[PDB]
């Protein structure tokens, strides 16, 4: 009788302490981020340290992790504005749900990929990097972002072929570590990745980039823009055209986060700026 | 004038800003 009230007092001191740690974590920095490979819906049976405070997610959601509560539970938040911190199930917790189910029944994809804390921005299109039309249109966008997001942004040139991140292998792995590091302070990261012309080239990496498709809708327009640069550039018209066609054949919702098909620079810039400001709010709660 | 000439001039101006 009076020992059932001792059991309840045990549960709720434990909840009070977990709650306290949760309150404190609000102002702690983000330690790392994950991209989810699975979905999770909180349920009473999961034994949340503070009931009502579990974080539910779908596959391909992003989580900011601040710290560990115990081996079953981390503390963090979904990367979404309005979403404040709560309890995230550890990879051990999620595997033990399966394992528990299997050990009782008898009677390999990790649930998380570690990703940069700020997804880095990679621009692809309108055609091949290394030729003038593509290099100059992208440069104008890089110049815009450096000004609009002064104080909140790191822009970096990546010359290494980081598509090989699924001698060189050393340089590539080094560039991946540097990108993770730039992102750790929660500034916007923007890559000028010289070797990346197609979203598939970064698929197997764990950069989880925001892919920006700078799209010239009309092939005739691109054809004339290239020729407008003269014979040296016009000599390589063919490689540029197929590079552009390949991008246009990508399934959009699967391949791209942002598509800039505006023919005026200011409109393309403001479309991109809107997206990145929304991403900033998602990654920077007022909590 | 055509949509194509318009797009073209948009992107030619875009490119001049990088010069
Ligand atoms: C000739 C012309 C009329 C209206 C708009 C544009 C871009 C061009
Ligand atoms: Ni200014």
């Amino acid at each position: 009788s009076s020992l059932e009230e001792d059991r309840e007092a045990v549960r709720r001191e434990a909840e009070r302490q977990a709650q306290a740690q949760l309150e404190k974590a609000k102002t702690k920095p983000v330690a790392f981020a994950v991209r989810t490979n699975v979905r999770y819906s909180a349920a009473q049976e999961d034994d949340v340290p503070v009931p009502g405070m579990a974080i539910s997610f779908e596959a391909k959601d992003f989580l900011h992790v601040k710290e560990k509560f115990n081996n079953d539970w981390w503390i963090g938040r979904l990367v979404k504005e309005g979403c404040e911190i709560g309890f995230i199930p550890s990879p051990v917790k999620l595997e033990n749900m399966r394992l528990q189910h299997e050990q009782r029944a008898k009677q390999h994809t990790p649930p998380y990929d570690v990703v940069p804390s700020m997804r880095p921005v990679v621009l692809v299109g309108p055609s091949l990097k290394g030729y003038e039309v593509t290099d100059m249109m992208q440069k104008a966008l890089f110049d815009f972002l450096k000004h609009r997001f002064e104080g909140r942004i790191s822009i970096t040139r990546v010359t290494a072929d980081i598509s090989l991140a699924k001698s060189s292998l050393a340089e590539v792995q080094s560039e991946i570590e540097r990108i993770f590091e730039l992102a750790r302070t929660l500034q916007l990261v923007v890559l000028d990745a010289d070797t990346i012309n197609h979203p598939a080239q970064l698929s197997k990496t764990s950069l989880a980039p925001i892919i920006v498709y700078v799209k010239i809708s009309s092939p005739k327009v691109l054809q004339r823009l290239i020729k407008s640069r003269g014979k040296s550039q016009a000599k390589h018209l063919n490689v540029q055209m197929v590079a552009a066609d390949k991008l246009a054949q990508c399934p959009p919702q699967e391949s791209f986060d942002v598509i800039l098909d505006e023919n005026q620079l200011e409109d393309a810039c403001e479309h991109l700026a809107d997206y990145l400001e929304a991403y900033w709010k998602a990654t920077h709660p007022p909590s | 004038c055509s949509p194509l000439e318009c797009d073209l001039k948009g992107y030619l101006d875009w490119i001049t800003q990088a010069e």
